[PDB]
């Protein structure tokens, strides 16, 4: 920015020594501009009997990344309209006809009536015949990302809760209760306040480890 | 202009350099109008 | 330094401009040597620094007043009905943030002599004067373009409580404009399908309704556009109405002024008055808003 | 063709033209100063007409007030030598502009082809088991083209 | 002269959300009602605070 | 235009801090500060993603006050933030030491209750902070309670 | 032009305003060519 | 120009086509200056 | 003169998806039938409301 303080052009009879990166002395143009100036550009023009040179001084404060165009490739490789940010969708089909473990998801901001597209699902742990597997139910709400912003390279990143689909464990700033609860009612709950681990099925079969009692019950 | 980026090469016609000075003024006023439109 | 410019006939002067000196330029040519001095109003203070801030339980007009008063400027801002619970400004200038928020609500920004005024368009006031083709007009340009009219506009967002989309239809203000062809005759000429404004997140109903309404209003004000050049007076300013006569039934009538250019030189004072709005939004046409 | 010239059906001494709106010729009182037509790969075709009009002593523009150059009407332009005319352009009227200068007053009329219908509205859709050419035909037929 | 229009009356039943205990509904709150052979939308206003 | 042209947009993913777990309007949101915007005020309400969730079911863990999280944004709008996961650092060490053998995996809570899977030895051990434990050990061929 | 954004300030030369009208026509035709290129 | 995208419609004035050739040269040199600025 | 064309009739057996119990399918619903020699598609319209 300091080198952009004073800028301008000086035209005079040509010589072969003025090149970008040199200093000239400027005189007779008023106290506001007189002094030594740093040359940032040169234009040589030879025609109709004479050789003249235009010397440029001072820098343009703009950066390359701000003023130049086409540095980067167009969105979704320029092959399709791109979709930016993250979007919310609904699950319509869990059985993938081509064996890639994809799930079919509708995206309501595009169309909320048709079947949707096949998306890949991310898991907290996965590998060759191993991992932690849970899948969304039909009509569950999910959050979706897109590879290279292409609308047909969608990936499911996680599941969402809302007032229409309440969270089974009540919120609190104490955060004492954590755990797993399935569709059929099988629970596994960790109580930090009391150091209790309890595993229980819907019709009374349970195992409890309780440090507030000092006991184990089956 | 305060930039050497905007100068054009000078070609005259032996038709027998008044017209050279008029075309150079028109390039100067167009590029000042384009720069002022990007002001806030 | 602070500068003030006054002009008139036979020393009956009036103030045209107030502001601050920003630039000084010199130019030398074979038989010419001049000095050029440039100035702007005080509002320029709002365009210099990118900021970051959280806002809390404020309406958009409380936010607009805050952004302006921070620079020591005077303000007069129309109120709004909605109230946000949180709003985030991020890595933008105060001027740009203000413009984005203001359009979303159907408002126009008028800056004049250090005061920033934010208001809805006023097409109801009395004309200041009459400008006539066969008597007072020096130059004239006008355009009509059917592709700017819409048959209807609707906005959409996700309703997480119900697990469906939220849809709102706008309301047609039926603006009173010049000429003799209805916006509703032009709108049906090429495509009768609705325009859809989409957002993929969660929005409040109040916001969606205003968005659809602002979009529709701005397009009607773009129906007829042009320029009128005539002998200068000190009263034509953006935000006034003039009466236009003698240019055919397609364009005659009352016109809303959106811009003014005063030119004083070589013995005379003339003014170029601009009417009608450009349908484009700030977020669509301006560059370098974001990093 | 090695003749050294350009083959035309008639002498190039007299250029003629016709302007048809909704099936018939504009009345021979209108003076058309200039005609331009353009076509290009991957763009929508267009045309422009320049018509002399406006009278300061009457305070009006008679051609502008007519129903001939109103947006929405269909226009056809033919041209040739010594009345051997052929069709160059077909389309629809979209804009009307007036210009006044110290010693000049004109009307400018603009038109485009029907393909312009495909550039007005943003859409969202899922397509299924189609080739790209089945999709291209669908997009076009939706506008009656 | 001719006689003018009279507006109609309805009753609605409300349900509160899971995490609140008691609230006040304002007088004059707008309620959504439908559309007409014109396509415009009907509005109903609340009579008393409750 | 970004974030529908209604606001300045925010690109990429950002890091934030948790300040409040109790949502005043019942949508199960959490309040998060984003330090690159402002590291002093309260922050904004964000939605949280879970590995499993549905109507009265799922796997639920929530961050503690002042935990560090990674945040995404719907349609690049700064007020449609979503929490995608929690982060570790030298200021908040990972309880299981890293190794290219990757033999040890499991769950450890705030109070010290553990559930650990040892692949090398095929051992599953469940244990509380004051000695109550159940162990399944294939390197011993035994079960201990 | 139908916009006051594209007008330039008028400076004449005492060389003794015909040249003022020629430069103003050239700015008008350049900016119409630039606007037509953004059409579909 | 090597492109038909940059031609303007020709309108003359009956003031009684020399001025037509001067305006057409000024549009040609402006658009060459704008193209050269996008070079690296 | 020559005689005109007569349209054909079909029966369809439908199956509902996992989360729905009853649904109504309206008259005039378009059904998809393949392509002919020319390459344009065949269309069948349902007869009654079901």
């Amino acid at each position: 920015q300091q080198l952009a303080k004073t800028r301008g052009r000086i035209k005079f009879q040509g010589i072969p020594t003025v090149k970008p990166g040199v200093n000239l002395l400027l005189e007779g143009v008023g106290d506001r501009f007189n002094g030594k100036v740093f040359i940032t550009g040169v234009n040589h023009q030879i025609s109709e009997g004479n050789w003249t040179v235009d010397a440029q001084f001072g820098l343009n404060p703009e950066w390359f990344s701000e003023s130049e165009s086409n540095i980067h490739t167009p969105p979704a490789a320029g092959l399709t309209a791109a979709i930016s940010g993250l979007h919310v969708g609904l699950v319509t089909d869990l059985e993938d006809p081509d064996g890639e473990d994809r799930i079919k998801v509708k995206i309501p901001i595009i169309n909320n009536e048709e079947e949707g597209v096949w998306c890949r699902q991310a898991f907290p742990d996965a590998g060759n015949e191993r991992g932690i597997t849970f899948r969304p139910e039909i009509e569950d709400e999910v959050i979706v990302g897109f590879i290279n912003e292409d609308p047909n390279d969608a990936v499911v990143l996680g599941m969402l809760h809302s007032s229409a689909n309440p969270n089974p464990i009540e919120a609190s700033n104490d955060n004492h209760e954590k755990g797993i609860q399935t569709r059929s009612g099988i629970k596994m709950i960790f109580n930090d306040e009391k150091s209790i681990l309890q595993i229980e099925t819907p019709t009374g079969n349970l195992v409890t480890l309780d440090d507030d009692a000092g006991s184990i019950t089956i | 202009p305060i930039e050497i980026k905007e100068l054009h090469i000078k070609i005259t016609v032996d038709d027998s350099e008044d017209k050279q000075q008029l075309v150079a003024q028109c390039v100067e006023q167009v590029l000042d109008v384009l720069k002022s439109q990007k002001e806030r | 330094k602070e500068i003030e410019i006054t002009v008139g006939y036979h020393s009956d002067d009036e103030t045209i401009f107030k502001g601050v000196v920003i630039r000084q330029n010199l130019k030398i040519r074979n038989n010419q040597s001049i000095l050029i001095v440039e100035s702007r109003d005080m509002a320029v203070k709002m365009t210099l620094r990118r900021k970051s801030k959280y806002f809390y339980e404020l309406s958009d007009s409380d936010i607009l007043e805050e952004l302006i008063s921070n620079h020591g400027l005077e303000a007069d801002v129309a109120s709004t009905e909605n109230q946000h619970t949180e709003l985030v400004q991020y890595d933008v200038t105060d001027w740009d943030f203000m413009m984005l928020r203001l359009q979303a609500n159907g408002l126009l920004c008028l800056v004049d002599d250090g005061k920033v005024s934010i208001q809805k368009p006023d097409l109801s006031s009395e004309a200041l004067e009459t400008v006539t083709f066969g008597a007072t007009i020096l130059e004239f340009d006008a355009e009509m373009d059917a592709r700017n009219q819409l048959p209807k506009v609707v906005s959409q967002a996700w309703n997480m409580s119900d697990q469906e989309l939220l849809e709102k239809e706008g309301v047609d203000p039926s603006l009173e404009t010049n000429g003799n062809i209805s916006s509703s005759d032009l709108a049906s000429l090429f495509d009768q399908e609705e325009e859809v404004l989409r957002h993929g997140g969660s929005k409040k109903d109040g916001s969606l309704q205003e968005w659809a309404n602002a979009k529709w209003t701005f397009q009607q004000l773009a129906k007829t556009r042009g320029r009128i050049k005539f002998q200068g007076i000190p009263t034509v300013k953006p935000g006034v109405n003039l009466l236009l006569e003698g240019v055919g039934d397609r364009f005659n009538g009352k016109v809303f002024i959106t811009g003014v250019n005063h030119q004083i030189s070589e013995g005379n004072w003339t003014v170029d008055a601009q009417f009608g709005l450009n349908p484009e939004w700030f977020s669509e046409s301006e560059s370098n808003i974001h990093t | 063709n090695n003749s050294g010239t350009i083959e035309t059906s008639q002498s190039v001494d007299r250029v003629t033209h016709k302007i048809l709106i909704d099936g018939s010729e504009i009345p021979g009182t209108y003076q058309v100063k200039s005609i331009q037509v353009t076509k290009e790969v991957n763009r929508i075709p267009t045309a422009r007409l320049v018509i002399l009009d406006g009278d300061a002593a009457e305070r009006d523009f008679k051609v502008s007030n007519s129903d001939h150059f109103v947006p929405g009407k269909e226009i056809e332009i033919t041209v040739g030598y010594h009345s051997d005319d052929e069709t160059i352009f077909k389309g629809v009227v979209i804009r009307q502009n007036l210009k006044i200068r110290n010693n000049q007053s004109i009307l400018i009329v603009e038109s485009r082809d029907m393909a312009v219908k495909m550039t007005l509205r943003r859409k969202s859709k899922y397509f299924y088991e189609l080739s790209d050419s089945d999709i291209l035909e669908e997009l076009i037929s939706n506008h009656g083209l | 002269e001719k006689q003018a229009l009279s507006p109609d009356h309805v009753f609605l039943i409300f349900e509160l959300a899971k995490n609140v205990s008691q609230e006040k509904l304002d007088e004059g709150t707008e309620v959504d009602g439908g559309k007409d052979d014109t396509g415009k939308k009907n509005t109903y206003l609340t009579s008393f605070e409750t």
